[PDB]
This record gives structure tokens, C-alpha cells and sequence, in this order.
């Protein structure tokens, strides 16, 4: 059941990914799948009937596979592993449930909520909507170490609840750039055009790498204090759209079992930072996630009625690139009104 | 200053993907495609 886990993940962050590309052609992209996957995961423990299938089957499990008590174990497991600081690697995923004051919850919900993802639970006056957000704001930005301050940028004042998830990851590079190698080049966002940047850069270094001659690009692993590293894919100039069409779980085994320790006379790698936010709604609507958007929402697991909604499912990340190390955040939030 | 013949240079200065995968779960803990450093 563990590789009939790993081929939903991977396929919930790639269908995902096409989505997002079809949106916003050429822009950037920046998004946290599991932290997605896990406020959506959150949210199923209350769902029942279509509302429930449709979720998980649009996070790409297979129930006729996999259980649902197996789900959210595999949720459980990983999200134990990740609140831990060691080494310069810092590690933080929360999640909480903003409840509306006065509105009781099924013990159940409660209770799964804690024991499977760890939820906090906020009381929160959404009359006062100017105060209920800086609440639910304070609570990410607090988790995410100040780089997602602004979350929720609207909230209805007839809002029953709103479950949030994030993740916050900094590391140090095991080989960092030394800041006299960065000078500013060009960075060529097509053949019509370049931007200035600053430009980070190593020399004479082994890394794993690995060169697909098949779909014109070059993969390299960097690596970080504390265990952790992060696949770079590099397409030749105009084969980004090769890349893309080949992304799957079978593509990204080939790569890292192609990956071989070899000698780079140079490694050229910019220094930024981008952020984007998202409204998730039409993107997982097209995954197939519909009820739980429609009055035929069957969210009574929370509340034990059916009055409750995902009105607005919004998502921000935010990447930072720099000579020591990198830092990634992303923060999810799903509003559920009154019906 | 000096000259060096290398096999191998790796130029980040066109759009690319980066991606971190979980060993165990294959879980993608975040994915990036960088067609703009400066947006």
C-alpha cells in the first residue's frame, strides 16, 4: 500500500503542476502539493458520501487500494517528521482549525483532528473580521517565520470555519556559495528577452548530475546541512515544455537513479526570492473536487449538520535562494462559510 | 586571473524546475518553476 501511496503523491503534485502551468504560461510557480494535500486531507475527516470520495480521490488515492484509516495514517507518519530543528535544517508544518465562537464540533472530528494531524483548535469572533484575520495571519506568519504574513486577505463575516496548513523549511547548503563568486548576468526568460540578476556561482565541485540527452536537460542534486537536498532540473533553452510533458513518478525515478557523482568545472545558480498566491477553487474543481464547493456539501462530520461549505481554498509559497542555504514556506487556507 | 579547459559547466540562466521529494513517502513537499528570478 506504501507504492500505491507514493504514486497518488506524486501524481496529486504533477496534476496539480500542469494545472497551474495552464493558468499562468510562463509565469512562476510556487506551491507547497503536500501542504495542499494536507489541509484537503484535514478536511475529509469530517466529509462523508461524495463530498468524501471526490477529496481523496482528487489528492489521486485509490480507495479500492488503499484504505481511508491508511490515508491518513500515511499523513499522520510524515507529519511527525516534520517539526525538528538539527544542524541548521529547521523543519515546521502546522495545522489548526479556526472555529467559529459558540459552534460546536463533533467529538470525532475533534479528536481525529488531533490525533492524525496534530490540529490546533481556535475559537475566532468572524463578526469582527478586521481581528479574525490578523488572528489567523498571526498564526501563519508565527509558523512560518515571518515570510507569509498575509494568508487571508478577505474573510466573510458569516465564516463557520477556516483549516490552515503550513510548512516552513530553511537550510543551510552543505556547499554554500561564497558570496565573492556573485556577480550580476543575465538571465534569459526567452529568445526575445534577458533580465539582470545576481548570479551565485561555485567552481570545481562534484555533485550528483545527470545529463538526459532524451528531453534536453540537465539534473543536478544540491544538498543541504541536516540530510536534505533538492532536485534541480535544468531544460535547454526552449525544451521547458519537453520537460513538462515528461513529468511523472517514472521520470523523476529515472532521473534520480541516474544521478552519479561527477566533477563540475562550474555551477551557476541565481540569487532571488519570488513568492506567489493562489485561489485554488477552478484548479481543483478541474481535479475533481466539486461537492465540497455546492450546497450538496456534506461536510456533517464536523458539525454534525450539513451548514457548512469551502467557500475559497487560497494558497501562497514563497522561495529564497542565497549563498548559504534556501528557505521555503507555503501556507493553506480553506474558508468555510455558513449554507 | 588564469584559464582552464572543464568538461562540465551547469548554467542556471534560463527557466528551471526544482524540486523536493520526501525519500519515504515520495511526497512532494514543494515544487518550483523559476521562468523569472526577479518577479
Amino acid at each position: 500500500v506504501d507504492r500505491g501511496l507514493a504514486s497518488a503523491n506524486v501524481d496529486f503534485a504533477f496534476s496539480l503542476y500542469k494545472q497551474l502551468v495552464l493558468k499562468a504560461p510562463d509565469k512562476n510557480v510556487i506551491f507547497s502539493p503536500l501542504s495542499i494535500s494536507t489541509a484537503l486531507a484535514f478536511l475529509s475527516l469530517g466529509a462523508h458520501n461524495t463530498t468524501l470520495t471526490e477529496i481523496l480521490k482528487g489528492l489521486k488515492f485509490n480507495l479500492t487500494e488503499t484504505s481511508e484509516a491508511e490515508i491518513h495514517q500515511s499523513f499522520q507518519h510524515l507529519l511527525r517528521t516534520l517539526n525538528q530543528s538539527s544542524d541548521e535544517l529547521q523543519l515546521s508544518m502546522g495545522n489548526a482549525m479556526f472555529v467559529k465562537e459558540q459552534l460546536s464540533l463533533l467529538d470525532r472530528f475533534t479528536e481525529d483532528a488531533k490525533r492524525l494531524y496534530g490540529s490546533e483548535a481556535f475559537a475566532t469572533d468572524f463578526q469582527d473580521s478586521a481581528a479574525a484575520k490578523k488572528l489567523i495571519n498571526d498564526y501563519v506568519k508565527n509558523g512560518t517565520r515571518g515570510k507569509i504574513t498575509d494568508l487571508i486577505k478577505d474573510l466573510d463575516s458569516q465564516t463557520m470555519m477556516v483549516l490552515v496548513n503550513y510548512i516552513f523549511f530553511k537550510a543551510k547548503f552543505e556547499m554554500p556559495f561564497d558570496p565573492q563568486d556573485t556577480h550580476q548576468s543575465r538571465f534569459y526568460l526567452s529568445k526575445k528577452k534577458y533580465v539582470m540578476v545576481p548570479m551565485m556561482s561555485l567552481h570545481h565541485l562534484t555533485i550528483p548530475y545527470f545529463r538526459d540527452e532524451e528531453l534536453s536537460c540537465t539534473v543536478v542534486q544540491l544538498n543541504y546541512t541536516g540530510n536534505a537536498s533538492a532536485l534541480f532540473i535544468l531544460p535547454d533553452q526552449d525544451k521547458m515544455e519537453e520537460v513538462e510533458a515528461m513529468l511523472s513518478q517514472e521520470t523523476l525515478s529515472r532521473f534520480f537513479d541516474s544521478l552519479e557523482f561527477r566533477e563540475i568545472g562550474e555551477l551557476y545558480l541565481p540569487k532571488f526570492s519570488i513568492s506567489r498566491d493562489y485561489n485554488l477553487n477552478d484548479i481543483l474543481l478541474q481535479l475533481g473536487i466539486e461537492e465540497a464547493f455546492t450546497s450538496k456539501a456534506d461536510l456533517s462530520g464536523i458539525t454534525g449538520a450539513r451548514n457548512l461549505a469551502v467557500s475559497q481554498v487560497v494558497h501562497k509559497a514563497v522561495l529564497d535562494v542565497f549563498e548559504e542555504g534556501t528557505e521555503r514556506s507555503a501556507a493553506t487556507a480553506l474558508k468555510g462559510p455558513r449554507q | 586571473i588564469t584559464a582552464v579547459e572543464t568538461r562540465t559547466i551547469v548554467r542556471f540562466n534560463r527557466p528551471f524546475l526544482m524540486i523536493i521529494v520526501d525519500h519515504f513517502t515520495w511526497s512532494i513537499f514543494f515544487m518550483s518553476k523559476v521562468t523569472n528570478p526577479k518577479q
